[PDB]
């Protein structure tokens, strides 16, 4: 699914995020769950409240988690593995969901770097982004 | 198919300042980047094999204020989506065959458009509710379909 | 929303030697074991951890039989889908806030149960008839949609 | 994705399948342009008359197709690169299509073996016909 050119925009990509991943990924959950509320049915045990911290905290790790992702895209299966156990076993997440979340991180990231989330970078993203969700919601323990 | 008064008080002011032509071409431009398969229904319009021949393209640029103007369209009659889109909704199922899919993949590369444009103004509480519009606009282009 | 005159007839006459036990059982059956995301909605059914367990559950059998009645509902009221799904609508979408792809993948599992009870019988021909019934049914219970 | 228990039913249900491979898919195919006209885009050139010569002799090679990728699926993305390259590249196939082609291979097998055609097989079958479309439907080069 990834070819080396994506490989490239992702890296250098994320490269731009830099430490920022938390916030972004924190922005992406709220944009999330006001956008498409049938999300929050997934958090019920959470504070969804405007600038909760909860919220705050589990964006840190989604960040971290994607931070994680970008250094093994060689091996999404295995570095993820965890994870995947976690969402599609345990969590049971329509897979659905997981192209909301990706819209909204997009989202977010163009509206904190508008010059550098160029086309190419755009499509290299969106299927990174993919990628990640087939891993997260397959279950192939 | 509908927002509170306050949204669509909201997502019209919105409109007011959004330009039809930039917006348009970029939108149109980058789904036929980002979603390569979509290549295939303007081949008429020429070179689309990279981005940098894509964004560049007169005929895509032109046909993406078309589109942006149809969402305009939209976006001035919220309670009568399916009546604004009848026309174009023939076009789309019945003569082009496009799968529906791809009308909500359109509808989402224009959001992530306006938010790279309006930036941190592009509140997630603006942003929900042109998820709405969006939405609307492609289940009502979808429905001559079914 | 419409089928031909001999299409309503040749889907009835299929409908007519549908077991109304089984089929709806194995359907819901197939769902669960085939898209495990779907399990999240049924867990007060019980063991749903291996396709022994699902297939031999009482509830997911009896609750089948429900969705088969509704299904019939459907082939029977064409001309008025987004009327006899109206209530369910609200259910599914306002109350369990089930995703309408689901919808589709079960109309689906429907359709591939149908082909293997009815093997050769089951036509292409017929199949496509039952894949607008199926389509027109998803979008009915999609249709009540926030 | 495709766990090992998922592969030894594939290997499995597709030796049931046999030299049937073929037929099969020149069934799917007839299946999935009545059942889904907006298919019928891609073979303007094609007589997608009832008994078609052509439907037939393309159902063929879809077959003999899959039958590769059962053989290589430990290295899909290898084995049918050259096909990749054509459906993506220069068909550029929207994906939405190759769900609708796998139904419809999974309703023509429900049709022939339909004691062979158990649940487990069922799940196995989708997956693998899913891993299959990503690599189709991608440009990875
Ligand atoms: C590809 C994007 C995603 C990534 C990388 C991701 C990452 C994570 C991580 C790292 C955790 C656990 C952190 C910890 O152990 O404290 C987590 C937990 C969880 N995720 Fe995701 N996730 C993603 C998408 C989703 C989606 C779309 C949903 C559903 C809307 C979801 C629902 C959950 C829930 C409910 C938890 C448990 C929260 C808790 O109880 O603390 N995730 N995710
Ligand atoms: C919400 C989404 C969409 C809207 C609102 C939209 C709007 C329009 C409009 C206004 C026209 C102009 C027709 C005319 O000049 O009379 C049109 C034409 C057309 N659309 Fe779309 N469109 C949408 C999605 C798509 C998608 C996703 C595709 C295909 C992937 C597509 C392919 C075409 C084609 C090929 C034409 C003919 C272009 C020409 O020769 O002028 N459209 N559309
Ligand atoms: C075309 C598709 C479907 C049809 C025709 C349908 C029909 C029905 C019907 C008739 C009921 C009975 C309600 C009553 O007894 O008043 C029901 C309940 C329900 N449905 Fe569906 N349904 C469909 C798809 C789904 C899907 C895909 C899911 C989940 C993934 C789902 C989850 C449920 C649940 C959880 C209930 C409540 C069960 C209970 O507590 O007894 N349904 N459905
Ligand atoms: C997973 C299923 C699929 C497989 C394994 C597959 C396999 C093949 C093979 C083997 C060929 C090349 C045969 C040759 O060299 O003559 C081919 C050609 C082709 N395929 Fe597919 N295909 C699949 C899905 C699709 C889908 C979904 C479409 C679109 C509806 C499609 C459209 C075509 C077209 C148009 C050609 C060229 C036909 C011609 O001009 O003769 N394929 N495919």
């Amino acid at each position: 699914v990834l070819s080396a050119a994506d490989k490239t925009n992702v890296k250098a990509a994320w490269s731009k995020v830099g430490g920022h991943a938390g916030e972004y990924g924190a922005e992406a959950l709220e944009r999330m769950f006001l956008g498409f509320p049938t999300t929050k049915t997934y958090f019920p045990h959470f504070d969804l409240s405007h600038g909760s911290a909860q919220v705050k905290a589990h964006g840190k790790k989604v960040g971290d988690a994607l931070t994680l992702a970008v250094g093994h895209l060689d091996d999404l299966p295995g570095a993820l593995s965890d994870l995947s156990n976690l969402h599609a076993h345990k969590l049971r997440v329509d897979p659905v969901n997981f192209k909301l979340l990706s819209h909204c991180l997009l989202s977010t990231l163009a509206v904190h770097l508008p010059n550098d989330f160029t086309p190419a970078v755009h499509a290299s993203l969106d299927k990174f982004l993919s990628s990640v969700s087939t891993v997260l919601t397959s279950k192939y323990r | 198919v509908q927002l509170s008064g306050e949204e669509k008080a909201a997502v019209l002011a919105l409109w007011d300042k959004v330009n039809e032509e930039e917006v348009g071409g970029e939108a149109l431009g980058r789904l036929l980047v980002v979603y390569p398969w979509t290549q295939r229904f303007f081949d008429s319009f020429g070179d689309l094999s990279n981005p940098g021949a894509v964004m560049g393209n007169p005929k895509v640029k032109a046909h993406g204020k078309k589109v942006l103007h149809s969402f305009g369209e939209g976006v001035h009659h919220l309670d009568n989506l399916k009546g604004t889109f009848a026309a174009l909704s023939e076009l789309h199922c019945d003569k082009l065959h496009v799968d529906p899919e791809n009308f909500r993949l359109l509808g989402n590369v224009l959001v992530v458009v306006l938010a790279r444009h309006f930036g941190k103004d592009f509140t997630p509480e603006l942003q929900a509710s042109y998820q709405k519009v969006v939405a609307g606009v492609a289940n009502a282009l979808a429905h001559k379909y079914h």
